[PDB]
């Protein structure tokens, strides 16, 4: 008790407010223009649409812990809680993107994304940036699902920088900020170090703090430390099918580790792959045109002992990111150096510095509004 | 010919509710051994059946999974084999031919397809079930080859092709238009196809910066 | 009014907050029929005795060859800068020096002694709170320093802009 | 440069080579390992070049570029075709001597209207609007004595 | 349309002030702040239009 | 900016003579006080600008893009720390 209760009170007050917003989002502009109209704060009914979410959010894999397999409520959840909010007519305000923000957050829970090619395609509303940083984040974790990581390196930079520029004054996240901050945080530490040395792109979002700290881990990563892994994988590992939290650790039942290791057994299949591909690609291409000495000198450092040293290197070549070539009449290794550029940070803070005055004269004339 | 007449009752079912309840393995996991047979491809048919599994593991099957695994193979470099890891279970990763074939998995995406085609069983019952699984492993053997290599050896191309000499590593030299280079080379790409610079051309950053700024 | 005053009518008239600036009116704008006969010189000068009218033409040429007309000014708005600006912040340092640096030992001083007796005074209840020498904002020294701070920025905003119109011409012309 | 300067001393030379450019007067590249000199067009030309913002030397410089020559070059260099040997600004500045006349014919029109006008208004500023500056001095005795009357 | 606040109207300089001004511009006071006159106008339509000015020569 | 167009304007009335001037020795006999004036009247423009044509010299350029246009980034950046003192104690 004090927990399953008001789970259950949650998720019937939660369930009822996915009928009331099913009903009348379809054919009614009638309710919507009583709430348009008579209703001033346009802030509540669309806090509804992500306070009820986010605990139903919770209180789903709450449930779903101990109801581990044969489970009630993500069929609850999704079937009947989300997709009723998910295809409609929109609530022409800041309601409608958020039922979908009400699937996808379960839709990203569900490991089972592909549509994030329709629901950015529906969601032809415009993209307020209070949703646009709720759309960089769940829909760049199917980038990086797409392990194409190069283009997910700059969406979780977007979300982590908080110079996104959001300000709601009515408690709208809700009760849960910081946690935002700290995944994506951890997501860009993914990103940080699975391409490194081409970002160069660990600047902006992730601050010199931080840029020292996993900087140094994204250097043992590289150099060969599977510890950084370790605190790369751990931190994250619920940060990819957290509830929001858990209903309470307890020792007696089997039930709510079944899923803590669903959890586990998914995500850690993948990234161990690109821990051994942070390793592979670690080494600063010195030189583009290796001799077969100093290709040797490279085979050495690919891998030695002794056997399969050139087939070794060619499964390490063919990793995406060693573009090279045998002169095999000349005994030449023929590669690539690729590298990147610095200085270009500069052109978007120029703005932002010219916001930062605007910024300043902003509040203090509207302090200076408040004193006329 | 049988992926596009049950592409239709699929797409209706994937993008609808149907997929969190384990009530639609008669549909999807038919539609999976219709991507192996026709070597044609839908991800979210073989992904909503491992959601199926993952959700319930009460109906976790062998053949189908390991056609969705299979055919995740087929196209690689999607990410296909990686949703196969984002359901099926550690307990369901070891089972026949779940386990051998998410090892194959393994030496696949890591281009390790001489760990690959010697660790493969050399015929193995699902291989040939999907069907063009040999073209498209060495479809996707010389792919990695394309992008990421310039001139490799005569000997050294039908070793990433895997149990080859001079045969059918012509059918994957005269195939992704690849000449022979003298003495002794197979022309996979130019020399000038190795650096391919991204990012060393900027600072032409005067126009934007400015007139955004000249008021 | 008047005026400005330094501690005492610089809180008062800060809370009224009056501005700064204010009011830079565009002033010529039409031909107001003075114009008539300068007008009429412009039109022989135009004419055959166009000597004079190319030699303003050549005051521009020479006026942007040699010239520091970015760098000589903005050494100056440089100077300008690094002085007028830190002044202000050590005005508004010794103010925070004197608002609640001194308040916070202030303070400590009066509340340490059970603020009181109760038979007699309060002698150094009394005594404690001395007012220090800004108590309130200095705005006075504060009011031209937001303008002046202001016209620096206007001297940016001058060498912003004559920085980018050269920076375009200069990419433009040469590229031919 | 040692060689043809035969100054009497060539490592008092060499230093006070440098004593006028460590001292801003010219740009010289003379800690070069095998003794080279250099002097570099423009690449320093801001202020080392001029000793300090004025030469001492005579006008042998070459065409250096600062802020708004490249604008300013288009206003003269490129006029300097338009104004002499052209007949286009010919055209179309003897046109501007008549676009002037038939202003100045109006001009010979105002030359009456101010007459007309601004005749009137150099009596009536002369009185009216300087009772406005007395107005302000009127009124400031209005004050006072309205101040006088409640304390 | 050129008013301030409840007695000003907006300046209108026309050329033949302007060329008094600069007989006397940045001279006769060049790093010397000349307070270069005082602006003698006339209070008509929307506008202060200065009719002529005089430099004053402080002792520069 | 106003200096430009009125550049662009001297810069337009030459191109409209001097190919008129092309034109002139082009049909019969003019391009006369035209052949080595206006020869030498666009010489005395490009020997201001562009110079001849040097790479290093748009080099140059481009760093003085990205020299001044950093001057003009921290003028930017004082435009806003010279309020962030400003704007703080006028809270």
């Amino acid at each position: 008790q004090w927990l399953w209760d008001i789970i259950d009170e949650f998720i019937y007050q939660f369930q009822s407010f996915s009928q009331y917003r099913c009903k009348t989002a379809k054919k009614s502009e009638e309710e919507i223009d009583f709430l348009r109209s008579n209703p001033k704060i346009w802030n509540v009914h669309s806090v509804l649409n992500v306070l009820h979410s986010l605990v139903d959010k919770s209180n789903i894999n709450r449930q779903l812990e101990v109801y581990t397999s044969g489970g009630d409520p993500e069929s609850v959840a999704g079937e009947y809680g989300r997709h009723s909010l998910y295809k409609m007519l929109g609530y022409f305000s800041l309601v409608g993107l958020l039922r979908l923000h009400s699937l996808l957050g379960d839709y990203y829970q569900a490991i089972k994304v592909l549509e994030n090619i329709e629901l950015n395609k529906k969601s032809m509303y415009s993209r307020v940036p209070e949703c646009q940083v709720t759309t960089y984040y769940y829909v760049g974790f199917a980038y990086l699902m797409m392990r194409r990581y190069q283009d997910a390196i700059r969406v979780f930079a977007n979300i982590l920088l908080y110079i996104q520029r959001t300000k709601s004054m009515f408690q709208r996240t809700t009760y849960k900020y910081e946690m935002i901050n700290k995944q994506n945080e951890q997501m860009h530490a993914l990103l940080a170090i699975a391409l490194t040395m081409y970002p160069m792109r660990i600047d902006e979002s992730i601050h010199l703090q931080l840029r020292e700290k996993y900087g140094d881990k994204m250097l043992r990563m590289q150099k060969g430390d599977p510890q950084v892994y370790e605190e790369l994988f751990s931190y994250s590992c619920p940060k990819f099918l957290s509830p929001v939290v858990p209903n309470y650790d307890s020792v007696h039942p089997n039930y709510h580790k079944e899923p803590f290791l669903q959890q586990l057994k998914v995500f850690s299949d993948e990234v161990q792959q690109q821990a051994q591909l942070s390793t592979i690609r670690s080494f600063l291409k010195l030189y583009t045109t290796m001799p077969v000495a100093k290709l040797a000198g490279f085979l050495d450092l690919t891998e030695q002992e002794f056997r399969i040293q050139l087939l070794v290197f060619k499964h390490k070549m063919k990793n995406l990111v060693w573009t090279s070539g045998i002169s095999a009449l000349d005994g030449e290794f023929q590669s690539a150096s690729e590298v990147d550029f610095y200085i270009d940070k500069d052109m978007i803070h120029i703005a932002d510095t010219k916001v930062a005055r605007r910024y300043g004269d902003f509040f203090i004339r509207q302090i200076h509004k408040f004193e006329e | 010919a049988m992926f596009e007449q049950m592409r239709a009752n699929v797409g209706k079912l994937l993008k609808g509710i149907d997929r969190y309840n384990p009530e639609n393995l008669a549909t999807l996991e038919r539609y999976v051994e219709t991507q192996a047979k026709e070597n044609a491809y839908d991800l979210e048919a073989n992904l909503a059946v491992l959601k199926l599994y993952q959700f319930n593991p009460a109906f976790f099957q062998t053949t189908v999974t390991a056609q969705i695994l299979l055919k995740a193979l087929t196209n690689l470099p999607h990410t296909d084999f990686t949703l196969c890891k984002c359901m099926i279970d550690q307990a369901h990763q070891e089972e026949r031919p779940i386990r051998q074939i998410l090892y194959l998995g393994d030496l696949l995406e890591t281009c390790h397809f001489q760990a690959f085609w010697q660790a493969l069983d050399e015929n193995m019952d699902l291989l040939e079930g999907i069907t063009g699984f040999e073209d498209s492993v060495r479809k996707f053997i010389c792919h990695v080859v394309g992008i990421t290599y310039q001139h490799i050896d005569r000997w050294l191309l039908a070793e990433m092709l895997g149990d080859l000499t001079d045969s059918q590593l012509k059918m994957w030299m005269s195939k992704y238009g690849w000449s022979a280079d003298e003495s002794g080379q197979i022309f996979i790409c130019s020399q000038e196809e190795s650096i391919k610079p991204k990012n060393i051309v900027e600072k032409i950053d005067f126009d934007s910066v400015s007139s955004i700024m000249a008021s | 009014c008047k005026e400005k005053d330094f501690s005492p009518e610089a809180l008062k008239k800060a809370n009224i907050t009056f501005e700064h600036m204010f009011e830079e009116v565009p002033i010529v704008i039409k031909n107001s029929h003075l114009i008539n006969v300068l007008m009429w010189e412009l039109e022989k000068k135009s004419a055959v005795a166009d000597k004079h009218e190319l030699l303003s033409l050549a005051s521009s040429n020479h006026l942007g060859k040699n010239l520091q007309l970015l760098m000589d000014r903005v050494d100056e708005m440089s100077q300008d800068i690094v002085k007028y600006n830190t002044y202000m912040r050590n005005t508004s340092k010794q103010q925070q020096q004197k608002h609640q640096y001194q308040q916070r030992r202030q303070q400590e001083n009066m509340q340490r002694q059970s603020r009181g007796e109760p038979p007699l005074p309060e002698e150094d209840l009394s005594k404690l709170f001395k007012p220090p020498q800004p108590p309130a904002r200095m705005d006075s020294l504060l009011i031209a320093g937001q303008i002046n701070t202001y016209c620096q920025n206007i001297k940016e905003f001058t060498a912003q802009n004559l920085g980018k119109l050269f920076m375009a011409q200069a990419l433009q012309e040469y590229n031919n | 440069l040692t060689s043809l300067v035969p100054f009497v001393d060539a490592f008092q030379l060499e230093r006070a080579i440098v004593d006028a450019a460590r001292h801003c007067d010219l740009q010289v590249r003379i800690d070069h390992t095998s003794r080279t000199l250099s002097f570099g067009s423009d690449l320093n030309y801001a202020t080392r070049e001029d000793a300090p913002i004025g030469p001492h030397l005579q006008s042998m410089p070459s065409e250096q570029i600062r802020n708004q020559l490249t604008a300013m070059s288009s206003v003269l260099a490129k006029a300097l075709e338009v104004i002499k040997p052209a007949h286009i600004l010919q055209e179309k500045e003897e046109q501007h001597q008549l676009a002037v006349t038939a202003y100045l014919k109006n001009s010979r029109k105002e030359h009456q209207r101010i007459l007309a006008r601004r005749q009137t208004i150099e009596e009536r500023k002369e009185r009216l609007e300087s009772l406005n500056i007395q107005r302000e001095k009127e009124e400031l005795e209005q004050r006072e004595a309205e101040l006088q009357k409640v304390r | 349309g050129g008013s301030g606040d409840s007695a000003v109207k907006q300046v209108q300089i026309d050329g033949l002030v302007v060329l008094k001004i600069i007989k006397h511009y940045q001279e006769e006071g060049q790093g010397t702040e000349v307070v270069q006159g005082v602006l003698l106008g006339l209070v008509v339509e929307d506008r202060l239009e200065i009719t002529n000015c005089f430099p004053f020569p402080q002792h520069t | 900016s106003d200096l430009q167009q009125v550049g662009g304007a001297s810069a337009r009335i030459q191109d409209a003579l001097s190919t008129v001037l092309q034109y002139a020795e082009d049909v019969l006999s003019g391009k006369v006080s035209a052949d080595n004036t206006v020869g030498r009247f666009l010489m005395s423009l490009v020997n201001q600008v562009p110079k001849i044509v040097p790479d290093d010299f748009e080099t140059m350029l481009n760093s003085n893009i990205n020299d001044l246009l950093m001057v003009t980034y921290l003028a930017n950046l004082t435009q806003s720390q010279i309020a962030l003192n400003e704007k703080l104690v006028n809270l």
